């Protein structure tokens, strides 16, 4: 052999050994979006999930019975957010955090939801959703200073579900409001699903801290439910 | 030549016998030869369970080519060549039923537990190259058969190919029993507007594909040693030898791996 | 280039019909999902009503869920908000937004604080 | 008052609209209709290159047609060679949401930019076996899209929030900013001379900069939708632009408005990049689904098609003399159709 | 605001001011470079088998 073909061989064999070994680096570690509003509380469960444990993207890690997650915090860009997201096309998971305890931005909330369920490259990605605030929520319901129903009318005509478990002893209005609010984003969730993706909702307040624990089983159900569409 | 010599021991005869048993392994013969062929030629599909049909098939095609090869004899002196196709077929067959134990485990890991192709044929073929050499030492013990090629039953030899056979068979059949518990669980909440007919229709085909590959038909190679029931004997040879084409019609044809991929390559040229 | 450009601002007592209309240039109407904002006066900008495609999928807002009317024509190129009994809480400026991309059901960013796709503006004072 | 400046800004644009209405006495597409069709062409994968791990974002041809590079979004920058198809070198990246690289013009150095706003710049003569760091281009607000280099001492760099930038690398300071846009850019292109560049963002927006003034010479309009490639027809007196509606269009300088458009009825899937031919010849696109089309760029017509990927295309490009055209794919497989 | 309005007005009445040709004379040098350089494009006039580097 030339002195030409030696070095090309040496080269191409050592970095295919190189590439050989990261390939289980890189399938070994768990990826998640994190999507959230300015009041919403983003940065309270992204302490809550370090517990767990100038620049245009921050990054979080943790780890839950052996597993590795990546957090992609979203931060020093501008408000169009139409190119950004494609890049997050084969991830787990989106964690989409909301607020309960004012009207004048639920709305939003829903057309935040409604927009990211239906893209075409995030037709594939399930979302797991935290409802914040809770307490904030039953504090102005039993005040009764403003009424739900000033913004959202036809909560003048809904029942408690059946299947509703008020655990902790609460008051019926309470859990009235909650289910309302639930509804209104599972109403979403199931009008146009097609056993691809599925949301998770959640009940959840400010001084939780079995958060992890939650996007632990939902991304567990959704790898289980992929294996059985591609081998049977 | 009985095929249910690879698990009789009172040496049942018949015409109908034979004739079944080898139209059947020449259709297995053939139906390993196509399924060898398919899975080499389609490679969007690598993984372990693509590797563990091919060699399988692998393992299966020889262990039958030599057993058409070498069985009937005149039944007088025992040649050289019979002692050793005798052999040849026991660890054949071994290699067969480590590879299907070991497609069992894979579907354990696949489905309750969630969360390399050197190994496999390591494992694969290690195992059964020691079962049977371990034997290597037991010569005219009964090794090649007085009338046939095969094993006899002195001393209890027979127990390499029917002891494997029963304790992969049992460790299969647990796998199925949880395997079943844990779809029929899941199915309720992926399609719960699907009438309960279809439900069991689908269930019913995937457990009958994952009967044959996961073997567990050999069982009745458990139940033949009463020397009455030809029946028994029967529903053996018609479930058994067409394993190859069972095989190919569950994991070769209808998968959907395949089906939009050999129309294609069809058309390649 | 892209042209948005609104219609039907005034003052008025309130028990007012009024029709806020938005006329569109630059692209293919045919296909093009369309919303209507709003800002009020030391607001921020929120979201009032979204239309489809074709015409059979409408959707509104709970605070206006029971007064309010977004038609649309693919022919005249022109969205329309029909309102019947008007409050004083309504006083505000109206934008008509398109969406970013053709052929497609998800709506991004129309919202937001510039936008290359989104009208001036009509004023509606309710007093 | 804001009134006047409304109305003036008005009426230059019925003066600047009856201007180019004025000079358009012909179309591209009329001129070029009896120009031979190159006709049927195909081309086999001659070399498929393999190694990556997921998507891929970027891939620029070596100044030699020998040499190449590619850019994932698992933390890799390969330098490869076609020849033998063996790998040269490894890079890992420090950011992984990585959208743009190049070679140096003399082919010495190399550079990088993603999500994070900074673009990095690495040099291939090194005693190490690794390609070092030595630079860190910093200032912007935002991400950046594309990056090339002028000579090996001075670069240009265009992000997503409305600005391009000139660049000397030794200090590390603009040299000139360029604003004048509404959205975000996405892609651009060095002058054949070496004397100019061009610019497209997400608006109905296109415009020509000069370098060293720091003016913008030109503006274009014409897309109903975002912009997502852009080159340079090698004479450097024409570009051809692509966009995220399924439409390509081409465009020449001193006409000052668009020439030709290409599109199809059935095509409702958009555009990733596109590059030129080394004859100005052949026009090469990535599209939506999973396809590449390589056009005659006279005729608006399609000269051939190129498949063998399972997901969307995303990179394009010629070589040097002729040789061969890479493209590559989120399926983690470039390919050298020769 | 009052800022962009002057900007846009001042971007508007220079590129107003600048001269243009017809788009024919465009069209003929695309022409014109088109059929210059035919001959050492090998992706329209390929090569023999030892020339074309890939396929030896």
């Amino acid at each position: 052999l030339s002195a030409e073909d030696k070095a090309a061989v040496e080269r191409s064999k050592m970095i295919e050994k190189q590439l050989q070994k990261d390939k289980q680096v890189y399938r070994a570690t768990h990826r998640l979006l994190l999507l959230g509003a300015d009041n919403s509380g983003k940065s309270t469960i992204v302490k809550q999930m370090r517990i767990y444990h100038t620049s245009g993207i921050f990054e979080t890690k943790f780890q839950v019975d052996k597993v590795n997650f990546h957090m992609f915090d979203v931060g020093a860009q501008r408000d169009e957010r139409r190119k950004w997201i494609q890049c997050f096309n084969d991830v787990t998971a989106i964690i989409f955090v909301v607020d309960s305890s004012d009207y004048n931005r639920l709305q939003e909330a829903l057309n935040d939801f409604k927009s990211i369920w239906n893209n075409r490259w995030l037709r594939t990605i399930s979302v797991i959703l935290f409802l914040n605030k809770q307490d904030l929520l039953a504090e102005k319901v039993l005040a009764g200073k403003s009424k739900i129903e000033d913004y959202f009318p036809e909560f003048a005509r809904y029942t408690t579900p059946e299947d509703a478990t008020p655990e902790p002893g609460e008051d019926p209005r309470v859990t009235r409001a909650k289910y309302f609010i639930r509804d209104e984003f599972l109403r979403i969730s199931t009008a146009s699903g097609d056993g691809r993706h599925y949301c998770y909702p959640h009940f959840t307040c400010s001084v939780d801290t079995e958060n992890a624990r939650r996007i632990f089983n939902d991304c567990r159900d959704i790898i289980q439910r992929m294996h059985l569409r591609q081998y049977e | 030549s009985s095929f249910a010599i690879l698990m009789a021991h009172y040496d049942v005869e018949d015409w109908k016998l034979t004739l079944i048993t080898r139209v059947g392994l020449a259709l297995s013969l053939f139906c390993l030869l196509l399924c060898i062929l398919t899975f080499l030629l389609v490679r969007p599909i690598q993984g372990s369970r693509t590797t563990i049909h091919l060699h399988l098939c692998i393992c299966l095609f020889v262990g039958s080519t030599i057993f058409l090869a070498g069985i009937e004899n005149e039944g007088g002196q025992v040649g050289l060549r019979c002692r050793l196709v005798a052999g040849l077929l026991h660890y054949c067959f071994l290699a067969a039923f480590c590879w299907m134990s070991l497609e069992g485990l894979e579907l354990y890991f696949l489905v309750v537990r969630v969360f390399s192709t050197r190994w496999l044929c390591l494992i694969g073929y290690g195992v059964p190259l020691l079962i049977v050499g371990v034997s290597a030492a037991i010569y005219s013990k009964g090794y090649g058969r007085p009338r046939y090629c095969w094993l006899d039953f002195e001393q209890g030899f027979l127990w390499s190919f029917l002891g494997p056979v029963t304790f992969i068979i049992l460790c299969n059949a647990v796998i199925f029993v949880t395997t079943v518990w844990k779809l029929t669980q899941k199915f309720s909440e992926i399609n719960p507007d699907m009438k309960k007919l279809k439900k069991a229709r689908a269930l019913t085909i995937t457990a009958i594909a994952q009967l044959f590959l996961l073997g567990c038909t050999w069982v009745f190679g458990l139940f033949i040693f009463d020397d009455r029931s030809l029946v028994l004997t029967y529903v053996f040879t018609i479930l058994n030898c067409l394993q190859g084409a069972f095989l190919y019609l569950l994991h070769c044809l209808l998968n959907k791996k395949v089906r939009e991929e050999y129309r294609k390559w069809a058309c390649l040229v | 280039q892209v042209q948005l450009q609104e219609s039907g601002g005034g003052l008025v007592q309130p028990g007012g019909s009024l029709r806020l209309s938005c006329a569109a240039s630059g692209f293919t109407f045919s296909n093009y999902k369309m919303n209507w904002v709003r800002q009020a006066p030391g607001k921020g900008l929120e979201w009032v009503s979204d239309i489809s495609q074709s015409g059979a999928s409408i959707s509104y807002t709970g605070s206006v869920k029971g007064r309010f009317t977004i038609s649309r024509d693919n022919a005249k190129n022109t969205l329309y908000l029909q309102m019947n009994s008007l409050k004083p809480e309504d006083t505000a400026v109206y934008y008509c937004a398109r969406c970013p991309a053709p052929f497609t059901r998800d709506c991004f960013d129309v919202t937001s604080t510039t936008y290359a796709y989104r009208g001036q503006g009509t004023q509606v004072t309710v007093s | 008052e804001l009134d006047q400046l409304r109305q003036e800004a008005e009426q230059l644009k019925n003066q600047i609209r009856d201007a180019r209405k004025a000079c358009a006495d012909a179309t591209l597409s009329q001129i070029t209709n009896n120009i031979d069709p190159v006709g049927r062409i195909q081309m086999r994968t001659r070399r498929t290159l393999r190694g990556h791990l997921a998507k891929i974002y970027a891939m620029h041809w070596g100044t030699d047609s020998r040499l190449l590079v590619s850019a994932s979004q698992d933390g890799k920058l390969i330098i490869w060679d076609s020849y033998t198809t063996n790998k040269v070198h490894a890079i890992p990246l420090r950011s992984s949401w990585v959208m743009t690289c190049a070679y140096a013009p003399s082919g010495n150095y190399v550079a990088c930019g993603g999500l994070d706003n900074i673009c990095s710049i690495y040099n291939l003569k090194t005693r190490e076996g690794n390609v070092r760091v030595s630079r860190e281009l910093a200032g912007h607000t935002g991400y950046l899209s594309c990056c090339r280099f002028l000579d090996d001492n001075q670069i240009v760099t265009s992000s997503g929030d409305t600005t391009c930038a000139l660049w000397d690398i030794e200090t590390g300071q603009q040299t000139t900013t360029f604003t004048g846009h509404t959205g975000d850019v996405m892609s651009l292109s060095l002058a054949p001379d070496t004397r100019l560049f061009v610019s497209g963002a997400c608006d109905a927006s296109a415009k020509l900069w000069d370098v060293r003034e720091g003016m913008c010479r030109q503006t274009f309009t014409g897309h109903e939708s975002d912009i997502n490639a852009i080159c340079f027809f090698p004479n450097g007196n024409a570009f051809a632009t692509g966009s995220d509606d399924a439409t390509c269009r081409l465009f020449d300088l001193r006409a000052d408005q668009e020439l030709m458009t290409y599109s199809h009825d059935n095509i409702i899937c958009g555009i990733t990049s596109v590059s030129f031919s080394k004859s100005g010849r052949l026009l090469l696109a990535g599209y939506d689904d999973f396809n590449c089309n390589v056009w005659d760029a006279l005729k608006a017509d399609r000269a051939g098609v190129l498949a063998g990927h399972d997901n969307r295309v995303s990179c394009l490009g010629v070589t040097d003399d002729g040789m061969a055209v890479a493209t590559g794919s989120w399926d983690s497989f470039l390919k050298i159709w020769n | 605001s009052i800022a962009q309005a002057r900007k846009l007005v001042e971007q508007l009445k220079m590129e107003a001011n600048i001269d243009r040709i017809k788009v024919s004379k465009a069209a003929a040098d695309l022409m014109a470079y088109c059929e210059a350089h035919a001959k050492e494009d090998p992706l329209l006039t390929p090569v023999p088998a030892s020339e074309n580097p890939f396929r030896e």
